[PDB]
């Protein structure tokens, strides 16, 4: 019916990987977190950094760091199911390597979406983590990433909320125990039509619909449900921001 | 244990669609704009030539125009001679969830496809939609209609289900699950007067389950963003009003005016008199429609100019003796003025010096006049 069937070459690698994820039984836990705290704290962080030594913290920096610290609390979230000699053995990686959805805008507009990995995150403080994040970012942006960076993703994070998509039910790839889908950090659809002065006067704040799709062969609904609760505790905690302010050289109370 | 016969075909399709690795992007869109625009569309169509636009008409049309922007959303994965080849169909055929209530109550749910949608304007699209609807309703659909669904739409929001995660069959690239266009669960207990006074509007939870082999999260996420831009755009409704024969300015997505009702009142009083002084200047009294700009070249009649939004439409204003009533909702006030002055009768009665004559014409013009008898 006047159609064009093009054989896939480089994209064919992506197609065969989606087939591998078919054997992974996935279920997704979704939870909304009020972000008004990290928004108003980011206000101070980037203003203080701008007035002293440069540097800018994005919302993903805080998000990824909380994921890494929550992985320490729940060990089964880093592990991934595997079969060794016909046995149901679960790999327990030594380093928790957080996968990053880095979209490399190519030479002819070809948005090459890569999965870089910040390694040895469990042995890091907020400073060491954002240093390893910005190395992986600066090198991905200028096409200097080694093939060694892409091998080792134990737990990944995606951001569909970049395009305003409230929440997503992502597909989990093999080799990863769980993958987190960070929603759109915004005011809900109903409020979009009211004035700012109206909203702040009542006390309504922006929120992020944090999702978590996992491997049901090892992780269970209770562990993934508690993992997202733990992240929420951090994103609204006081000691979490106390630690971050200490690492960023901010002496004032967050 | 009853063996399936006709329904077994549906069972085999679920098993066939299992090889398809899917994911679902979900997004909430404020619908207060298309709701308040449908208000005008179906009233204007009823008073001129018949016809009724449902929310699915607007929804499906936006899906079709967004498919033009994203080409990979129409394509579907396929394997030809052990090769990962993706089919790129010539026509974007929008599949519809049409539930045919059978002879013995058997609700036969069919997937009819509106074909060649990419080569259509709003008029041609709704004509092809109503053909597929009129024929499905009277069991005159050909088997050729069901063959060719490249992209599809379902509405679980009919039964109040907020949002759904549909399962995608083979042969399609993605299927959009239009959610329940309604106020959220928390607000369901508060009064309408409370809600409209703050500025909270109804919303639709639009989902999009897509094939992850060919379509990636970014494309599907942007596809839903594009639909959102259309459903709250001004040119989208400008095009729709042009195709529906409506010469008037459509409602625009404007964020609530934070002014008090006292401040807004004098604006609404003044706007009433402005519609009385030059109702004739923006009326549809030209049968040849030569000057299309006369409808848009007037800020004294544009509501957005008088410090008003679609949120203020349901609020009460102390309109001193407008339609007799000392209090009226804004959408009622603008409907009296539309039918009284901006319809097919321009009125120049404000320039008369006798007062009782003005009072006389006001009563005979600003009243919902009875439709003449068939005799
Ligand atoms: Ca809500």
């Amino acid at each position: 019916g006047d159609e064009s069937q093009i054989l896939r070459g480089a994209a064919a690698a992506v197609v065969k990987n989606m087939n591998a994820s078919l054997e992974v039984p996935t279920a997704t836990s979704v939870r909304a977190i009020p972000a008004k705290l990290m928004i108003d704290n980011r206000v101070v962080i980037n203003n203080h950094l701008k007035r002293t030594r440069g540097g800018k913290i994005s919302f993903t920096h805080l998000l990824g760091y909380a994921i890494v610290q929550a992985v320490k609390k729940f060990p089964n979230m880093n592990r991934h199911f595997a079969v060794v000699d016909g046995k149901p053995t679960a790999i327990t990686p030594a380093h928790t390597n957080l996968g990053l959805a880095i979209d490399l805008q190519g030479k002819d507009g070809n948005r090459s979406l890569v999965v870089a990995a910040i390694k040895r995150c469990e042995t890091m403080r907020f400073g060491q983590f954002i240093a390893a994040y910005e190395d992986i970012v600066r090198r991905a942006r200028d096409g200097k990433l080694t093939a060694e960076d892409f091998s080792g993703v134990t737990i990944s994070l995606t951001n569909p909320g970049t395009l305003g998509t409230v929440h997503s039910v992502p597909r989990l790839m093999q080799g990863q125990g769980a993958i987190i889908g960070a929603g759109a950090m915004e005011y809900p659809a109903e409020f979009q039509g009211a004035s700012e002065e109206r909203i702040a006067d009542l006390g309504i704040g922006k929120l992020i619909t944090l999702t978590s799709t996992y491997d049901h062969r090892i992780i269970q609904g209770a562990e993934s449900g508690d993992f997202l609760r733990t992240i929420h505790q951090l994103l609204l905690d006081d000691d979490f921001f106390d630690e971050i302010f200490r690492e960023l050289g901010i002496p004032y109370e967050p | 244990q009853i063996l399936r016969g006709a329904a077994a075909a549906v069972v085999k399709n679920m098993n066939a669609s299992l090889e398809v690795p899917t994911a679902t992007s979900v997004r909430a869109i404020p619908a207060k704009l298309m709701i308040d625009n449908r208000v005008v569309i179906n009233n204007h169509l009823k008073r001129t030539r018949g016809g009724k636009i449902s929310f699915t008409h607007l929804l499906g049309y936006a899906i079709v125009q967004a498919v033009k922007k994203f080409p990979n959303m129409n394509r579907h994965f396929a394997v030809v001679d052990g090769k990962p080849t993706a089919i790129t169909p010539a026509h974007t055929n929008l599949g519809l969830a049409i539930d045919l209530q059978g002879k013995d109550g058997n609700r036969s749910l069919v997937v009819a496809a509106i074909k060649r949608c990419e080569t259509m304007r709003f008029g041609q699209f709704i004509a092809a939609y109503e053909d597929i609807v009129r024929r499905a309703r009277d069991g005159k659909l050909t088997a050729e209609d069901f063959s060719g669904v490249t992209i599809s739409l379902t509405n679980p929001g009919t039964l109040g289900t907020v949002h759904s995660v549909p399962r995608l069959m083979q042969g399609q690239g993605a299927i959009i699950g239009a959610g329940a266009m309604e106020y959220p669960a928390e607000f369901q207990g508060a009064s309408e007067e409370r809600i409209a006074d703050l500025g909270i509007g109804k919303l639709i939870t639009l989902t999009s389950t897509y094939d992850h082999r060919i379509i990636q999260g970014a494309e599907s996420g942007d596809f839903l963003r594009t639909i959102h831009q259309l459903l709250l755009d001004d040119d989208f409704f400008d095009e729709i009003f042009r195709e529906l024969g409506i010469p008037y300015e459509p409602v625009r997505w404007r964020t609530d005016n934070p002014d008090s009702i006292e401040d807004k009142n004098a604006r609404v009083i003044e706007l009433i008199a402005a519609y009385r002084n030059r109702g004739h200047l923006m009326a549809d009294i030209d049968p040849l429609r030569l000057d299309n700009t006369r409808f848009r070249s007037h800020p004294d009649l544009d509501v957005n100019s008088h410090g008003l939004t679609l949120w203020d439409l349901d609020r009460e204003f102390k309109v001193d003796g407008f339609a007799g009533v000392q209090r009226k909702k804004l959408r009622d006030i603008l409907s009296v003025l539309r039918d009284a002055y901006c319809r097919h009768v321009g009125v120049e009665y404000t320039h008369i010096l006798e007062p009782e004559q003005q009072r006389w014409i006001q009563e005979r013009v600003e009243t919902k006049h009875d439709k003449p008898t068939v005799a």
